[PDB]
């Protein structure tokens, strides 16, 4: 599976 | 535009929505990067989704 993207930033 | 899960998701925050391969998903909002708010129609349930684990359908 694909690494997960970094958490959203605000 | 619906989307297609490609891979099985597990939550990982209290904020994420958990979803099997082959679910099919509304995009809610996808505004704030690359997680994206979505709505499972499969499940119904709403949550936070890595944008890479889907393709549109």
């Amino acid at each position: 599976a694909p690494p997960l993207p970094p958490r959203n930033r605000p | 535009m619906t989307f297609v899960a490609l891979y099985d998701y597990e939550a990982r925050t209290e904020t994420d929505l958990s979803f099997k391969k082959g679910e099919r998903l509304q995009i809610v909002n996808n505004t704030e990067g690359d997680w994206w708010l979505a709505h499972s129609l499969t499940t119904g349930r709403t949550g936070y989704i890595p944008s890479n684990y889907v393709a549109p359908s």
